[PDB]
RNA sequence: CUUGACUGCGAGACUGACACGUCGAGCAGGGAGGAAACUCGGGCUUAGUGAACCGGUGGUACCGUGUGGAAGGGCCAUCG
RNA sequence: GUAGGGGAGCGUUCAGUCCGCGGAGAAGCCAUACCGGAAGGAGUGGUGGAGCCGACUGAAGUGCGGAUGCCGGCAUGAGUAACGAUAAAAGAAGUGAGAAUCUUCUUCGCCGUAAGGACAAGGGUUCCUGGGGAAGGGUCGUCCGCCCAGGGAAAGUCGG
RNA sequence: GCGAGAGCUAACUUCCGUAGCCGAGAGGGAAACAACCCAGACCAUCAGCUAAGGUCCCUAAAUGAUCGCUCAGUGGUUAA
RNA sequence: AACCGAACCUGGAGAUAGCUAGUUCUCCCCGAAAUGUAUUGAGGUACAGCCUCGGAUGUUGACCAUGUCCUGUAGAGCAC
RNA sequence: GGUCAAGAUAGUAAGGGUCCACGGUGGAUGCCCUGGCGCUGGAGCCGAUGAAGGACGCGAUUACCUGCGAAAAGCCCCGACGAGCUGGAGAUACGCUUUGACUCGGGGAUGUCCGAAUGGGGAAACCCACCUCGUAAGAGGUAUCCGCAAGGAUGGGAACUCAGGGAACUGAAACAUCUCAGUACCUGAAGGAGAAGAAAGAGAAUUCGAUUCCGUUAGUAGCGGCGAGCGAACCCGGAUCAGCCCAAUCAAGCCGAAGUGGCUGGAAAGCUACACCUCAGAAGGUGAGAGUCCUGUAGGCGAACGAGAGGUCGUUGUUCGUGAAACGAUGACUGAAUCCGCGCGGACCACCGCGCAAGGCUAAAUACUCCCAGUGACCGAUAGCGCAUAGUACCGUGAGGGAAAGGUGAAAAGAACCCCGGGAGGGGAGUGAAAGAGAACCUGAAACCGUGGACUUACAAGCAGUCAUGGCACCUUAUGCGUGUUAUGGCGUGCCUAUUGAAGCAUGAGCCGGCGACUUAGACCUGACGUGCGAGCUUAAGUUGAAAAACGGAGGCGGAGC
């Protein structure tokens, strides 16, 4: 918001020339070469997409901190009893975990925890995975995800 | 995201003018006009390396003839001398033989002038 | 983090301007001239302001887009098809996928084994080398 | 005596930044002069020239907006 | 080695992740003879008082001496020009923390179809009283058209 | 510089041909001096040899040698 | 309404600007051009010419000798 | 030793210089948020029942702001909360409140004067009337246009919509058709959308079936001083679906798990030792960083009121520039058939196809964003809105233009009292962890001004450097490769720009600090590098999901050229 209108005389004045107060070598006026609202989203080609999250799980079996999982046993969505299945299975509190599965409680279970990152269905993705070290892959979601 | 200057001018210019010090005037506390000079201190410097050593051979000349002329001998016929001799000193250390050892310098002469015969 | 891209998949651009490291003042742009200065112009087909090559050069024959064929060549239905046969929704599936024209079937290179084709129009030798192994062409009514 | 001051082409060079420009063997149709070998696609040579665009005219039956026609364009020639 | 082409890097914010520091003191600032081939980078000490370094990766409002560039602060000219009509001042006395400048007295000087008086237009509390003294007053002020408070303006007949 | 025109066989002139340099070239020499002469600087050295150009003092280096010349400061700027 | 050969305010509007200024961190490699022709063109632009990077070739380049052909200047000469 | 003589050298600095120390100025830098920015999503009209916007008022004290309107920081009832309250304002006094205040939610009553203003006038916010009731006080009425009446209209609203009117710069490297562009601007009407709409159609399959919007077709077909340049549609894939009548659950709110001890510290959240909740580890506040201290979160509950025809001339529209110019569209003139009839299919005729003009309404997908909420590889005080708020100060007769502004401390415990001074200012004391935080209060750079100290300078020619050496001084990356400073010698034509050529007496520049210039876009073109598939490769709109992504083959690229 400045006018537009030319300050004063194109010569005559002594002082440097100018037209207006809106300009990028002003104090207060447009920055030259700004940020605008723009987007930065593509489409990566499918195949890429799918050969990662290949690649995801394949480099966490080389871990091997894959750990296939059937039915799990949660008692009745309660944060304790994940705590305890945890241990069970090896998960001290000493990595960070996600969790993968499409049953409502198990999820309401975990979550809370800090050390733990709660994934339903088929929201994997390589980010999350690499993000983490382990992965509650379940297991009933891979024999599908293989065929 | 937007990157002001924050630290970076105000660390160069502080280089620059630490450099600077014990320039006259402006030289030493503006920092243009240290960087300035700077440039033009850039020139002598290499500049003087290569003049030094120069220099440094012009004096020890100076000093050879000096000794070698209070023998009776000029200093040119003096160095033919050595090299018919084949006495290979520097004149480095020629002139330091004949400013700090006289009978030293001395017996080179009448090695020289030997030589010359 | 872990992970890094490809050496050679990213070069970080160019930054003309900041300094004589570098290219100097002049961002690459030279010195002086119509060339250097800053505005969206020129564009691309101006010659001097003489009287450009396009401009100079005889037009011939009107336009017409008419009809194109698609072309389906022998040696792909031949060497290793193994005849899963031609009809119509059968060429789709294995490889030529167009729409909107009518197809034709050109000489290619060599034919063998006897097929029966289903295009809207072929060339002499096709029909005639296509028989004469045995296969016949069938054109629409 | 004649109409080669010719159609369909062009191996290969000269020459120009490009566009131009120049020379040209040889093949076909089909002719001229010669008894004939042959020569002739203008003038001993080097100047006597104007790119595109839009239009005139003679041929041509390539496109022609549901189809068949016709207006109109396109092609070769050609004039301003 | 100039325009120009190419190559390898330094530093800055923000972002993801890893490491990890921080009231027994972070970033920023300040000094420095150490380090690196250069952008640059550390060590120690002083400052500061609550946040921040290193590494890899990503994205930029990403690096300044110039543009009679923009905003801002401070220099030079310099204790220089000037203090706004050449109508003019002197003493006493008072006051006061402080007086050539304020108050009183006595004179002196200058306007007197004006430099006196009364309306209009305009201004807006500048009027009166009592107080004040940072700035405004081209010096100084204890004073003021300045600052604070409180008062003051009255229409059947003037003007609408 | 050499080769020409133009110009007054003038110009730190103008327009072409040609070599080199400056341009974009630092270093030594020519007092000073883009261009001339020597010479193309990756960095360090208080090391040695040379180029053009120099060796009375300022100023590194023979007040060198031998046979002459000039006596005019010619040297240290022009002609019939 | 303190600058009138067409007032002032805002807007089109970041008008256009073949023009002048300005263009910011470091090191390493190579490294020009200011010629030709064409331009309502002459301090602008197109294409060549010259630079660089990459991929191809693979001594094709360079100099110098030998061989061979082309030339009408220097000089000279007076045959037109 | 004394006198004379000849010679050589020293110190003193009026002021300056380099360095060091310590301050002042000033407001960079770092940290911060009470303010902005964009995107997404929500929500969308007000007004004769007096609006938007104001004027004047209302206070124990009231200038500004807020709230209100002579019933005037407020009055009535209902609902919520349950102990404080008496606005920003922090200030004294008066007082109100568990008979339920204050605040929040919801309705009503009052609502001066101006403003469409509307009793008449008027230089807005002021002047002057008339009528009916009334005891007066007071109350109500007195505009224009449609209508019999009832009732409707006028005015306002950033963008968005349609309509009447409609530029030029500029591009064409000049310009006139052309282009900018039916853009800017002006006017009108209207809504929360609007427009448009129910084929005398598109079209070429005797196919499709209201409109709008997205992708795509496609820079194709075409347009064009056939120059610059302009540029569809059909198909196909989506979003949303609709066609009827006439003329013979959200808006107040409530409930809501779990920790202590020792240590550092001014202060505990940090450290440490064991300990617990988690459908709750989102977030903010607490003297530094708190899952378990407070507010909250997940989850649950939740209201009386509240909310959901043809022609000819002149022209023009779409790719439509007189082109062979169809078709629509009107300004002028003229003017037919009604079913074996009528209108189209790009001059024109036949044929073959599609269509029922001259009568109206219509939600949905779409646009926008004043306002509201969430988010951010957006900004944190020259940035971000012009404003950490102000369209104020200030400038202008006016239209209009238009600023800078930030920070004590955890908490005001805001420094009683003593000393110099009229005061200002300061020194103590006291508080504080720190006054190395004192209200000209976070850090506090540089220019620039000073005090003090080191070595220095009064025979000297200088781009202020650089090299070499000597003197003095100093010893925290420091007894050597030194650090500071100097004397003397050698050497040395500021930087940038522009140029054949710059120290140039050519341009720019007072100084330092900050701001300050090669970027973004398209699903365009063409190369280099890399990656995934590979004779194949890929999706776009969109759909669903969404602390992620998956689907989606319409389309596009290769595949054959001439
Ligand atoms: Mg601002
Ligand atoms: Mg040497
Ligand atoms: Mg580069
Ligand atoms: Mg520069
Ligand atoms: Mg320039
Ligand atoms: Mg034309
Ligand atoms: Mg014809
Ligand atoms: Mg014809
Ligand atoms: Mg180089
Ligand atoms: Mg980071
Ligand atoms: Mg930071
Ligand atoms: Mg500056
Ligand atoms: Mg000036
Ligand atoms: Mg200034
Ligand atoms: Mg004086
Ligand atoms: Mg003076
Ligand atoms: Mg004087
Ligand atoms: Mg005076
Ligand atoms: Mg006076
Ligand atoms: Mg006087
Ligand atoms: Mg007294
Ligand atoms: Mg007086
Ligand atoms: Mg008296
Ligand atoms: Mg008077
Ligand atoms: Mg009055
Ligand atoms: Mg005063
Ligand atoms: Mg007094
Ligand atoms: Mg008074
Ligand atoms: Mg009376
Ligand atoms: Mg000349
Ligand atoms: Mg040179
Ligand atoms: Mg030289
Ligand atoms: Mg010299
Ligand atoms: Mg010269
Ligand atoms: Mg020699
Ligand atoms: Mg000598
Ligand atoms: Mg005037
Ligand atoms: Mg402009
Ligand atoms: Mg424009
Ligand atoms: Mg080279
Ligand atoms: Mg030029
Ligand atoms: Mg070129
Ligand atoms: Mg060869
Ligand atoms: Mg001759
Ligand atoms: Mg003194
Ligand atoms: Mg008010
Ligand atoms: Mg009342
Ligand atoms: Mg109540
Ligand atoms: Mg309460
Ligand atoms: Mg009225
Ligand atoms: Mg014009
Ligand atoms: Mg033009
Ligand atoms: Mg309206
Ligand atoms: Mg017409
Ligand atoms: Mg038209
Ligand atoms: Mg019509
Ligand atoms: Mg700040
Ligand atoms: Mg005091
Ligand atoms: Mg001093
Ligand atoms: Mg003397
Ligand atoms: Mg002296
Ligand atoms: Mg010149
Ligand atoms: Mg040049
Ligand atoms: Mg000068
Ligand atoms: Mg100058
Ligand atoms: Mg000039
Ligand atoms: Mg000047
Ligand atoms: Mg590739």
């Amino acid at each position: 918001s400045k006018t537009g209108r030319k300050m004063y005389g194109q010569k005559g004045t002594g002082n440097a020339r100018h037209g207006d107060r809106s300009v990028p070598t002003f104090v207060g006026g447009g920055v030259a070469f700004g940020p605008k609202p723009r987007s930065y989203d593509y489409t990566l080609p499918r195949q890429v997409r799918q050969l990662g999250l290949a690649m995801a799980i394949a480099s966490r079996q080389e871990g091997g901190k894959l750990v296939a999982v059937d039915g799990f046993d949660i008692a009745d969505a309660k944060t304790k009893n994940f705590i305890s299945w945890a241990k069970q299975n090896g998960l001290d509190g000493t990595e960070k975990v996600l969790l993968v599965t499409d049953d409502e409680n198990t999820r309401r279970a975990a979550r809370n925890v800090s050390w733990v990152s709660v994934l339903p269905v088929a929201g994997v993705n390589v980010y999350d995975i690499l993000r983490h070290d382990r992965l509650v892959i379940d297991a009933a979601a891979l024999e599908i995800v293989e065929e | 995201p937007r990157a002001k200057t924050g630290i970076v001018r105000r660390r160069r210019h502080k280089k620059v003018l630490k450099r600077a010090k014990g320039f006259w005037g402006s030289r030493s506390k503006q920092y243009r006009n240290a960087f300035q000079t700077l440039l033009n201190a850039a020139t002598y410097e290499y500049r003087d390396r290569r003049n030094k050593k120069r220099d440094f051979r012009r004096l020890w000349i100076q000093r050879i003839n000096a000794g070698a002329r209070l023998h009776g001998m000029n200093y040119s016929t003096f160095i033919n001398g050595l090299k018919r001799a084949n006495i290979d000193l520097n004149r480095k250390v020629l002139a330091d033989i004949a400013a700090r050892e006289p009978e030293a310098f001395k017996a080179l002469v009448d090695a020289s002038r030997n030589a010359r015969q | 983090h872990d992970l890094k891209p490809t050496p050679g998949s990213r070069k970080d651009r160019k930054r003309v301007g900041r300094g004589p490291g570098g290219t100097d003042k002049t961002a690459g742009r030279g010195h002086k001239g119509q060339k250097s200065r800053s505005g969206a112009g020129k564009g691309a087909f101006f010659e001097g302001g003489r009287s450009r090559l396009i401009a100079r050069l005889p037009k011939r024959g009107f336009n017409n887009v008419g009809t194109t064929y698609e072309v389906v060549k022998l040696s792909q239905l031949q060497d290793l098809e193994d005849t899963t046969f031609d009809r119509d929704t059968l060429e789709a599936y294995r490889l030529v996928r167009r729409k909107n024209r009518p197809v034709k079937l050109l000489a290619s290179g060599e034919i063998s084994r006897a097929v029966t084709v289903h295009v809207d129009a072929a060339s002499a030798a096709a029909i005639k080398a296509v028989e004469a192994a045995g296969g016949r062409v069938v054109l629409p009514e």
